[PDB]
């Protein structure tokens, strides 16, 4: 349906066990398609998608070029953050960043983000205007005032408003194929007793893709929310994905239960039930 | 600052014994990024697994997923183990069909 | 494609 490109940045602090690790991946929707790993042997923007192969060498010198910068410049941004917060350096930190640009239906671009972070929690996000910075604590204010001051929010919104756009348009043609396929899932409820008098009915979802999607269970067509557990979706390897839905309800209550599945390849929400044979 | 894992073994396609399978243990929700993940076999770990690139999620927690190739067996019993600065021991998840 | 950097905190 909708189309979106993120990039995810990883730096790691090592303190007496090496120097600070940098890892890169980026995405089109739930497509993996490239990585850079500073621990690699010889560290390079490698494929992992089949259709970004036909990439030419100015592109993937000019990753490996770029990535292996931002791996030095998250390396003193590590440092940097050591000032703010007034932390040692025996302590391991770690500074993150997602970025990328969604496509609506229609093809142009409808938002754009980046958002960053320090030991997990918030630390500066790129507003919606794509001008201006939101900052998690008094420290990244410190940076939010240089990045105004050097007009950054300019320069990322030049490259979501083009750059990634242009190149997310053109991947979505590379893989027509696989990106813009959807595959329903296939759904069945499973049994299984915890005792005489109580079982577990669980709902299952196999190979769908994209990732999202909604699993429900009903109680005489009311909702389980509160009861029902839930497991993260979670790849296949295979590049779909799974998810289940389980409630435990007293025996001989089976059937008044039902499975709601919501996906965007299926036609219309399927309603599945326990069936025995 | 820290959140321990969410540990889930599964196989990628509905098991059926002597029918060659994959294997998969999916840990997601975690912080900070290290972290280490065995598969094993009747309590010993499998020699060739691989993973995912290091990523993460909307909220900042990590995810990978670490996999091998298999053939179930009536006989075997296979295992996730994962280790975390959260985890007092390391923990042990027995891989289920029914899950 | 990612996006040079180049900004530091």
């Amino acid at each position: 349906g909708s189309h979106s490109m993120r990039y995810f940045y990883t730096a790691m602090s090592r303190p007496g066990r090496g120097e600070p690790r940098f890892i890169a991946v980026g995405y089109v929707d739930d497509t993996q398609f490239v990585r850079f790993d500073s621990d690699a042997a010889s560290p390079r923007t490698e494929p992992r998608a089949p259709w970004i192969e036909q990439e030419g060498p100015e592109y993937w010198d000019g990753e490996t070029r770029n990535m292996k910068a931002s791996a030095q410049t998250y390396r003193e941004n590590l440092r940097i953050a050591l000032r703010y917060y007034n932390q040692s350096e025996a302590g391991s930190h770690i500074i993150q960043r997602m970025y990328g640009c969604d496509l609506g239906p229609d093809g142009r671009l409808l938002r754009g983000h980046d958002q960053s972070a320090y030991d997990g929690k918030d630390y500066i996000a790129l507003n919606e205007d794509l001008s201006s910075w939101t900052a998690a604590d008094t420290a990244a204010q410190i940076t939010q005032r240089k990045w105004e001051a050097a007009r950054v929010a300019e320069q990322l919104r030049a490259y979501l408003e083009g750059l990634c756009v242009e190149w997310l348009r053109r991947y979505l043609e590379n893989g027509k194929e696989t990106l813009q396929r959807a595959d329903p899932p296939k759904t069945h409820v499973t049994h299984h007793p915890i005792s005489d008098h109580e079982a577990t009915l669980r709902c299952w979802a196999l190979g769908f893709y994209p990732a999202e999607i909604t699993l429900t269970w009903q109680r005489d067509g009311e909702d389980q929310t509160q009861d029902t557990e839930l497991v993260e979706t979670r790849p296949a390897g295979d590049r779909t994905f799974q998810k289940w839905a389980a409630v435990v309800v007293p025996s001989g209550e089976e059937q008044r239960y039902t499975c709601h599945v919501q996906h965007e390849g299926l036609p219309k929400p399927l309603t599945l039930r326990w069936e025995p044979h | 600052i820290q959140r321990t894992p969410k540990i889930q073994v599964y196989s990628r396609h509905p098991a059926e014994n002597g029918k060659s399978n994959f294997l998969n243990c999916y840990v997601s929700g975690f912080h900070p990024s290290d972290i280490e993940v065995d598969l094993l076999k009747n309590g010993e770990r499998i020699e060739k697994v691989e993973h995912s690139d290091l990523s993460f999620s909307k909220d900042w927690s990590f995810y990978l997923l670490y996999y091998t190739e298999f053939t179930p067996t009536e006989k075997d019993e296979y295992a996730c183990r994962v280790n975390h600065v959260t985890l007092s021991q390391p923990k042990i998840v027995k891989w289920d069909r029914d899950m | 494609q990612a996006t040079q950097e180049v900004k530091n905190w």
